[PDB]
C-alpha cells in the first residue's frame, strides 16, 4: 500500500537483505538445464552456510538484488555482478565487420 | 419460460418471423428449477444449485436460435446473486449470452 | 507470457525459431519486470526505457488477428526483425504494418531457405540482415 | 581575484564527476529568473521595469515612469536610465508613478536596487498603503515609544526604530490629500 | 475462516477511504499553498540578479540546510533531497571545509543523522504547523548566522507544477568574506552600484546577505511545503490504487470462500441425511 | 439510507413530502459520498464542508423518539425547514430540540392547510416561509 | 493509521473522554480479588449516573 | 481535485467531444410519447454509424 518510502531505515535494510536472500535461495537445476539453458549448480553445504551467513552479516549489501538470482555459490553472485556490471556499458557498437557479408 | 418459448417458437417456425423473447429474470428460472430439483430429492451440486443447472439452462437457451424459417432473440434480465459474477447461476447464464446491456442509475 | 509453459515442446521446436525465441523470451522477461518496476509514471531511467520500448515493440509484434495463422518461417523472420534492429524506427503503433511490410517486401526465396534448412545458417542470416535493410517501414 | 570560478554551468560540469550518475543536476535560482542585471536593453525610453516586491506579496511588476524611494539620506526619484544603485530604504512612502495617478505605498524599510539595465527592484518587508493606516494608534505609539528607555541597548535600537517609523508614518499621514 | 477475510476486507476498505481523504485534503492544501508560493518567488529574483548564482564556491566553511517535511506520507521527497544533500556535500567540498549540516523539518534529522552524523548540528522542526512566515524564516536565519560561514547551501524542492518537483540548491555567500571576492572580475561588478546606505558597503552587504538568506529560506520552505502537499497528493493516489487492487483480490477470495462454505455446509447436511434415509 | 429502497417509490408518497424529499435524498447521497471524511475538520475543503455540514443537519433531523409517531404535515414542515436552509442557524447538536422549536412555534394552521390541500402551494410556501423566521431556534 | 494529530480538537476531546469512559467502565470484582490484586467495589446507581 | 480548466488543450477537446457523444447516445422513444410529449425517433444503423 504505502510503498517502500514509508519504511524505517533498518526496515529498508530488512527488505533489501530479504529480497537478496529470497533471490539467493533460488538455484538452477541440472534437470532444468534442458528447458532453461542455464546449467545447474550443485552447492555444497559449507558454501551455502557461509554464503547465507555473509548475506546476513551484511558483507554483500553492495551487490544488487538480481546478482543473487539463479546462482550457485556466493562467488557466483560476485561474478554475476561482474558480468551484469560490465554490460551496463556494453549495449551497442556492433555496426559492421560482420559475418553477414555477401561473398566471404 | 418454456410456455413463452413455445409461443415464440410458433411465430418462428410457422409464421417465419423474427421474434423477441423477454425471459424476465432468468435467475428466477434457475431458482425455480433448483427448487424443483430439491423437492424431487436430488443431491444439490455447487453452491446450492441443481445438479442439472447447465442442462436445465441449456434446454431453455438452445431453443432460442436462428432457424432457416426465422429467429427468436432473447432479452433476458440477469440477476447476480451476491454481486458475485462467479456464482454458478450467472456463470452458467453468461455462457449463452451474446450481448449484455447494462442499465445504470 | 510469464505463466504459460511448455517444456516438453521445448527442444522439440523449430530450430530457426529456437534461435530467435530465446532472446525474445529474455527480452519479454525484462519487459515484464521493468513494467512491474514502473507502477507509476514519474521517474524515467533511460536505460530501462530502452527495454520498456523494446518490450512494447515485441508485444505489438506478437499479437495477430484471427483466422489467419502464419507459417513458421514468416514467424521466424518477423521475430528476427523484431528482437534485433530493423524495427526501432516505428514507435509502437505501426509495428503490425511494419511486420506485414517485412513479410511482403522481403524476397520470398529466403522463406524457402529457412523452411528447407530448418535453421538460420550464416549464409542465411547474411541475407536476412541484407534483405531487412531494404524494406520501407511505414512509421518514419 | 576570482580564484573560485563558480557558477551554475561550472557546477553542472564538476557535479557530473563527484555525484552518482543517476541523479540529474540540481536546479539553481538563476534558472528561475528571467531579467538579469548586466544584460543589454530592458528600458526602451521613458518607462522602465519596476519590480516592487514583498516576502508575502508582489505589489507591482509593471513598468513605471518614475519611482520615488525613501532612502536613508532622503527621498530620491528613480528615472529611466538611472545610475546603478543599492539604496537602503528608510521607513517612508514609495510612490509608483504611471502618469497622473500615484499609488502611495508606505514601506517599513528594506532595499531598492537600480540595476545597470534600468530595472528597479524595491525589496521591502511590509508595504502598507496609506489608506489602511489608522491615525489613532500612531500618536499614543509615539508617546509611549518616547517614554520607555531602559539601560538595554537592544531596546534602544528597537525604540529608535519605533520612533522613526511612527514619526515618518505621522509625517506621511498628516501631510496627505 | 471466513470472518478473518471479511474483517480484512473491512480493514483494506477503511484504509482506502482514509487514503482517498488524505489525497483530497493534500490536493486542497496544494492549491491554498500555491497562493503563497508564487508571490514569494518574486523577491528571490533581485538577489539572484544582484549577487548572481555561485553554487561551487571555494568556501572554507559552509552551512548546509536540507529543507525537509514534518509529516511523512510524502512519498520519497525527504529521501530524494537527502540523496541530493550528500551529492552536493560530495561536490562543493574542496579542501577540508567545515560543513555544518542543518535540517528544516522532522524528516531531515531522521536521515541526515544517518548520512552525516558528526557534521549535523541543528534541527529545526514544527515549522509548517501553523504556517510559514518571514519572521520565522528570519529567526531560523539568525540561528544560522550564529555560526559564521563563508557560504550557505539551501536544499529544497522547487514546486514547479502539481507533478514536477525539482531539487534546488540555492547559495548565499557571506558579504565581504566571499561575496565581494566572487564579484570582482578585474575591478568589480559590484562597484558599478552607487551605494546609498548610511555606513560602509561592508555593512550594507552584511545586511543584504542576511536579508538574502531570510528570503531564500522563506521561499525554500514555501516551495518545499507546496511540493510536500503535491507529492502527498500523488502518494495517497497510488495507495488508493493499491488498496483497490488488494480489495478486489480480497473480494474475489471472499466470494470463492463464500461459495465453498455453502457447498461444504450443504454436503454435510446431505451426508447426515443420507445416513438416516 | 443507501441500502433502503422502495420499488413503488415516488408514486405512493405524500405530495408535498414529494417536493422536499427529492432534494433531501440527493443531499444525503452526496453526504454519504463525502461521509467518513469529516474526521478532517481543521483540514478543511470549503466545498465538501458545506455538504458535510448540511448532511449532518439532515441526518440529525430524521431521528425520532420511540412511540411518538408524527403526522405527515409536521414531518413535511420539518423537512422543508431543514432542506431549504432555515436550520443553518442551528447548532447541529440540538437540531432534535430545534424541531419542537419549529413545530410548536409555527401556528397550527399551516399544518391544517398542508393536510387538507395535500401539497405545498405557492401561498403556503410564502406563508410558512414567513412563519419559519419568527421561530426561536436554539443557536449560540 | 495516522496517529491522532489531524482531528481539529473536537475529535481529540471525544477521544480523550471516550478513553476515560472506557477505563471508567472497568471495575474490580469481589470475586476477582484473588485473581489480580484488588478489593472489589460495589458502585451505587446514583454514583454511577453522577460519575458518568 | 485540480479544476475543470486545469486540463490541457487536447484533453478539453476530448471532454467536449465525449460530453456531446454521451448526450447523443440518448434518444426519445416512440412508446414514451404518451407521457413525455416529445415524439419518438427510430434510428437506422447507417444513420447511427455516419452521425457518430
Amino acid at each position: 500500500i504505502l510503498g517502500m518510502d514509508e519504511l524505517s531505515e533498518e526496515d529498508k535494510l530488512t527488505v533489501a537483505r530479504a529480497r537478496k536472500i529470497q533471490r539467493f535461495l533460488s538455484q538452477p537445476f541440472q534437470v532444468a538445464e534442458v528447458f532453461t539453458g542455464t546449467p545447474g549448480k550443485y552447492v555444497d553445504l559449507a558454501d551455502t552456510i557461509s554464503g547465507f551467513q555473509g548475506v546476513l552479516t551484511g558483507k554483500y549489501d553492495d551487490l544488487p538484488e538480481m546478482a543473487f538470482y539463479m546462482v550457485g555459490d556466493i562467488k557466483e553472485v560476485k561474478e554475476k555482478a561482474d558480468k551484469m556490471a560490465k554490460d551496463i556499458a556494453s549495449r551497442k557498437e556492433a555496426d559492421n565487420k560482420k559475418v553477414s557479408e555477401e561473398l566471404k | 419460460a418454456l410456455t413463452g418459448l413455445t409461443v415464440a417458437e410458433y411465430f418462428r417456425d410457422i409464421e417465419g418471423q423474427d421474434v423477441l423473447l423477454f425471459v424476465d429474470n432468468i435467475f428466477r428460472f434457475t431458482q425455480a428449477n433448483s427448487e424443483v430439483s430439491a423437492l424431487l430429492g436430488r443431491i444439490p451440486s455447487a453452491v446450492g444449485y441443481q445438479p442439472t443447472l447447465a442442462t436445465d439452462l441449456g434446454g431453455l437457451q438452445e431453443r432460442i436460435t436462428t432457424t432457416t424459417k426465422g429467429s427468436i432473440t432473447s432479452v433476458q434480465a440477469v440477476y447476480v446473486p451476491a454481486d458475485d459474477l462467479t456464482d454458478p447461476a450467472p456463470a452458467t447464464t453468461f455462457a449463452h449470452l451474446d450481448a449484455t446491456t447494462v442499465l445504470s442509475r | 507470457v510469464g505463466l504459460s509453459v511448455s517444456r516438453v515442446g521445448s527442444a522439440a521446436q523449430f530450430p530457426g525459431m529456437k534461435q530467435v525465441a530465446g532472446t525474445l523470451k529474455l527480452e519479454l522477461a525484462q519487459y515484464r519486470e521493468v513494467a512491474a518496476f514502473a507502477q507509476f509514471g514519474s521517474d524515467l531511467d533511460a536505460a530501462t526505457q530502452y527495454v520498456l520500448e523494446r518490450g512494447a515493440r515485441l508485444t505489438e509484434m506478437l499479437k495477430q488477428k484471427q483466422f489467419a495463422p502464419i507459417p513458421i518461417e514468416r514467424q521466424t523472420v518477423a521475430v528476427y526483425a523484431a528482437t534485433k534492429g530493423f524495427l526501432d524506427k516505428v514507435r509502437v503503433q505501426d509495428i503490425v504494418a511494419a511486420e506485414e511490410a517485412v513479410i511482403s517486401q522481403v524476397n520470398p526465396a529466403v522463406f524457402k531457405i529457412l523452411k528447407a534448412n530448418g535453421k538460420i545458417t550464416p549464409a542465411l542470416d547474411a541475407h536476412l540482415k541484407a534483405e531487412l535493410r531494404k524494406v520501407k517501414l511505414p512509421g518514419a | 581575484e576570482a580564484a573560485a570560478p563558480a557558477g551554475p554551468k561550472e557546477f553542472t560540469e564538476v557535479w557530473n564527476k563527484k555525484a552518482p550518475s543517476t541523479l540529474i543536476v540540481p536546479e539553481f535560482p538563476s534558472n528561475y529568473t528571467a531579467v538579469k542585471a548586466v544584460g543589454e536593453g530592458q528600458v526602451h525610453g521613458d518607462a522602465f521595469p519596476v519590480n516592487f516586491y514583498t516576502p508575502h506579496s508582489i505589489l507591482s511588476q509593471a513598468q513605471k515612469d518614475t519611482v520615488v524611494l525613501p532612502g536613508v539620506d532622503g527621498y530620491f526619484g528613480v528615472k529611466a536610465s538611472h545610475v546603478p544603485t543599492i539604496a537602503q530604504l528608510k521607513p517612508g512612502v514609495v510612490e509608483l508613478h504611471s502618469g497622473a495617478e500615484s499609488e502611495k505605498f508606505f514601506v517599513s524599510g528594506g532595499f531598492a536596487f537600480v540595476h545597470p539595465n534600468g530595472v528597479t527592484d524595491i525589496c521591502v518587508l511590509e508595504a502598507a498603503t496609506l489608506d489602511q493606516v489608522d491615525p489613532a494608534a500612531v500618536k499614543s505609539a509615539l508617546a509611549a515609544a518616547s517614554a520607555a528607555q531602559p539601560t538595554d541597548e537592544f531596546e534602544q535600537a528597537a525604540n529608535r526604530a519605533a520612533i522613526e517609523l511612527y514619526s515618518a508614518l505621522e509625517s506621511a499621514v498628516e501631510a496627505k490629500a | 475462516s471466513n470472518q478473518a477475510v471479511k474483517q480484512r476486507i473491512r480493514a483494506i476498505k477503511n484504509i482506502g477511504k482514509i487514503t482517498k481523504a488524505m489525497k483530497m485534503v493534500a490536493a486542497s492544501k496544494m492549491k491554498n499553498a500555491q497562493i503563497a508560493v508564487e508571490q514569494s518567488r518574486g523577491l528571490v529574483d533581485p538577489f539572484v540578479r544582484l549577487f548572481g548564482d555561485f553554487p561551487a564556491v571555494n568556501s572554507n566553511k559552509s552551512v548546509v540546510v536540507a529543507v525537509t517535511s514534518d509529516k511523512g506520507l510524502c512519498g520519497g521527497l525527504n529521501s530524494n533531497i537527502t540523496k541530493y544533500t550528500r551529492a552536493t556535500l560530495a561536490t562543493t567540498e574542496s579542501e577540508g571545509k567545515d560543513v555544518v549540516v542543518v535540517s528544516i523539518g522532522d524528516k531531515g534529522r531522521s536521515q541526515l543523522t544517518r548520512i552525516e552524523s558528526q557534521r549535523y548540528q541543528l534541527a529545526i522542526a514544527d515549522t509548517y504547523k501553523v504556517r510559514v512566515t518571514f519572521g520565522q524564516a528570519s529567526l531560523i536565519v539568525e540561528e544560522l548566522i550564529k555560526h559564521n560561514p563563508q557560504s550557505y547551501q539551501i536544499l529544497f524542492n522547487k514546486f514547479r507544477s502539481a507533478i514536477s518537483f525539482k531539487p534546488t540548491v540555492a547559495t548565499i555567500l557571506s558579504p565581504d568574506l566571499l561575496e565581494k571576492q566572487l564579484e570582482d572580475v578585474t575591478g568589480n561588478s559590484l562597484d558599478a552600484y552607487d551605494i546609498e546606505a548610511s555606513h560602509e558597503r561592508s555593512d550594507v552587504l552584511r545586511d543584504l546577505t542576511e536579508f538574502h538568506l531570510g528570503v531564500t529560506l522563506y521561499n525554500a520552505m514555501l516551495e518545499n511545503n507546496c511540493s510536500e502537499h503535491a507529492s502527498r497528493m500523488s502518494a495517497m493516489e497510488n495507495s488508493t490504487k493499491s488498496a483497490g487492487e488488494m480489495l478486489g483480490k480480497l473480494t474475489l477470495d471472499y466470494n470463492r470462500k463464500r461459495q465453498a462454505t455453502i457447498t461444504t455446509e450443504l454436503i454435510e447436511i446431505i451426508a447426515g441425511a443420507s445416513a438416516l434415509m
